[PDB]
């Protein structure tokens, strides 16, 4: 029917654990470029699974990285990049219980 | 579903008891300062919400509570070999039994286990299945401190720690949910928009009532987040100023149910802003337009929510919480209202609040007008 | 178009005197190693692209350039009172003087006032308005550490005249492509909703079996809408038909255009690579792109097992395209590619003015008539 952010955030955790699972992140230096690699495979890409993710809740409509928008006047793109920030940052808080997992996996 | 209908308070603050008859329906409680009115809310809420560690902290005999369906939770409070011990006895024959000093220990540590055994306790045994919400009489404080968290650690520092958790809105954080709440509806307006044009183009490929009908539902502020699709809705209209009814009647439903999905997503906040313009005179609270709430006077000037007085203040906080709700359990409504508004202000918040158990305690009997067979005069037995 | 004629070195390190004549195009310097050939190459990308206070750190007499239209410039070294001052002096224009150690303490300041000085006179004469790439000789060491730390790195250990490096290393091309191929997709992503925003608003302005022929065969899927189109098209109106083939043809003609300018890089890339195709896939499941090798057996491997000769076609096939003085062309490369570079790049480098200096004079095959001679007049 819809797309919310947890679904969203659903798949990049999928994501992440396979980029760990495959690339074999063993501590947090490389898993600071596979966070991103997870994360910007995730964002909606459709128009309406962008607005409807956006509507959604979990997933605030401002930046508190000022920098990490774009500067440019396309709205869409705007507010994929706040998805890209808000799953980068919600990420961040499983990523150290996922090598946590991959360790005691090997 | 439960209602706690008969309430029984032996020894509270080692020098009273009480024993309180409840209904389902609207309770007013009135009683003058000291009938111990907000005693009985605290015990209520921690005994509802489930939060019985806040027991450690009076100074009481035996609290028990019978709830509508039969059940009913004792809690004891005895001194053993100087040891203050509590137990939670439940009418299927399990009690938890734990000490006060141990409760002591662990709220300071949460600034676990013992917590933890509590809550498996009440969760095995559904003990918190309907939730109570609290409206404190300290609400005035609330603003103060600009649902927040440590607030509650607050008024239980200048209050005692036998107060119940606090998730109340201040007359500023009530300002910014409604700002979210209306660029989430526009955000799901533009959502409605996209997902009925991809509907549409595929529909689409398949009476001058019909050409009426369309130029009536274009003619008509509420917007959605992508200007685009307004710019489309105003191209459609200027095309309908400037066989193939297949089409026609597709073009018709998209614009009905964009006007439909358009007022039901604006649905709370247009029963919320009725609500409270139902109260103020000469005076109106909207939201025209970056999304903007605040104050239209009737010369068209427009103020910030600021310049609420007192009595708005607490209309504004206490209709908004009322919003978004169990069983309410309101202490003090009265607070800098005069006459006009305490004799409708439960009218209100009853069309507001449909459903569910209301307990509300006041001093000024006009709350109590227009449903004054609930009444229930308190009067302490002092020992 | 000011590019560059003549460029006269006069006594440059106070060693000798070098005077080259340059055509509008294709100026392929050949001469062995010790004439000076990227010390020209340095002075023409600090006279060119601005920057004039890294003539503070050269040892000169006089420098003149000279551009096409006639803009004569020229900069002197010139010590009075113990000090040297750096005179440039522009060709009917104001003329500016600064101090060698003052500007030497304003480089070592970053590690203003006369970079303001400099950003003001270069800006009211208006000396910018042509800027030249430079392709350093050096490339395996930005490849080892665009980026901007690589200009302090190299002027470390080259000196502070070095210009500006700009310049794109392997595993930094992939992440530019990586990144222009997830952009493309976006965008072609975009153009369907705003085709069906667009065709919404046309079918409503609008109101044969070869354009209902001509939509059955058009259709195809890159959501599923066009699928069900198809599905009808298979099971007086001819406005909505016509519009609705418009946006299809555009569609796909968009689908095209967004994967074309990476398609132009893969063939550069692919003329010269033997026995090895060098492509972008994606993902079954995740539809993330993949951009690497892909050998003829069909197995893939990443862009590191490149050798030395391919990761110089990758630098400099690349950044050729994002779009000039290039330094040494010939590094590491086979003889046949070494005689069929030019021919390669001259295609997508066509108008502007393409400097190159090489040791081996198989680079300047086919180029004969271009092919200036360099000869330091030592004093
Ligand atoms: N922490 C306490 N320890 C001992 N006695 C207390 C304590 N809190 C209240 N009391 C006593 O119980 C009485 C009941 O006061 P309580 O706090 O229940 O509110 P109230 O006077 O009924 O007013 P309101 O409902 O408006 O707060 C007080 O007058 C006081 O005598
Ligand atoms: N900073 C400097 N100070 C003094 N002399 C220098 C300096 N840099 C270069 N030279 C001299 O300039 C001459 C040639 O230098 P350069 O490396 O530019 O020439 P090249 O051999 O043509 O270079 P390449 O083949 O790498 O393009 C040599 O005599 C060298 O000693």
């Amino acid at each position: 029917s819809n797309m919310t952010y947890n679904n969203v955030f659903d798949h990049a955790y999928e994501m992440l654990k396979e980029n760990i699972r495959y690339d074999d992140i063993r501590d947090t230096d490389d898993l600071h470029d596979a966070i991103h690699m997870a994360a910007d495979n995730a964002v909606p890409h459709y128009y309406a699974d962008i607005f409807s993710v956006m509507a959604s809740e979990g997933i605030d409509l401002e930046f508190e990285d000022s920098g990490l928008m774009p500067d440019t006047k396309d709205v869409i793109r705007i507010l994929q990049a706040r998805i890209y920030e808000q799953l980068t940052i919600d990420l961040w808080e499983d990523a150290e219980d996922l090598l946590n997992e991959y360790l005691e996996e090997v | 579903i439960r209602t706690i209908s008969k309430i029984e308070l032996s020894k509270i603050h080692n020098r009273y008891n009480l024993t309180v008859d409840f209904f389902n329906d609207l309770n007013v409680i009135h009683g003058k300062n000291g009938a111990g009115k907000s005693t009985l809310i605290h015990v209520i809420a921690n005994i509802v919400n489930g939060d019985f560690i806040r027991f450690a902290f009076l100074i009481f005999e035996e609290i028990k509570a019978t709830y509508s369906d039969g059940l009913k939770i004792v809690i004891r409070r005895d001194k053993i070999d100087e040891q203050s011990f509590i137990s939670v006895t439940l009418s299927n024959g399990k009690y938890i039994k734990f000490a006060v000093g141990e409760a002591m220990a662990t709220v300071r540590e949460i600034e676990s286990m013992l917590a933890m055994d509590i809550d498996k306790f009440v969760k095995e045994n559904e003990l918190q299945k309907v939730r109570a919400s609290y409206f404190p009489a300290f609400r005035t404080m609330l603003e103060a401190w600009s649902y927040n968290r440590k607030a509650s650690a607050f008024a239980r520092e200048l209050f005692g720690q036998f107060l119940p958790s606090i998730n109340y809105p201040s007359p500023m954080e009530i300002e910014d949910r409604l700002r979210e709440e209306i660029r989430r509806a526009q955000l799901g307006i533009a959502a409605y928009e996209s997902r009925t044009f991809s509907e549409s183009f595929v529909k689409v490929f398949s009476t001058g009532e019909l050409l009426k009908e369309i130029e009536g539902l274009a003619i008509a502020i509420k917007n959605g987040y992508y200007a685009e699709y307004s710019k489309v809705y105003e191209e459609i209209r200027s095309l309908i100023n400037r066989s193939v009814s297949g089409a026609l009647v597709v073009y018709r439903d998209a614009l009905r149910d964009r006007q439909d999905y358009q007022e039901k997503a604006f649905s709370e906040i247009d029963n919320y802003m009725s609500s409270v313009n139902s109260f103020l005179e000469d005076k109106e609270m909207a939201y025209d337009f970056y999304p903007k709430v605040g104050l239209k006077f009737p010369d068209g000037s427009w103020s910030p929510i600021r310049v609420l007085s007192s009595g708005e203040r607490q209309l504004l906080t206490m209709l908004y919480a009322a919003s978004k709700m169990a069983i309410v359990l309101i202490d003090e409504p009265e607070i800098s209202l005069h006459i006009d508004w305490q004799e409708d202000l439960l009218k209100r918040m009853l069309s507001q609040l449909s459903g569910r158990q209301i307990i509300v305690c006041t001093h000024s009997p006009s709350i109590a007008t227009g449903y004054e067979d609930f009444m229930i005069n308190i009067s302490p037995e002092f020992i």
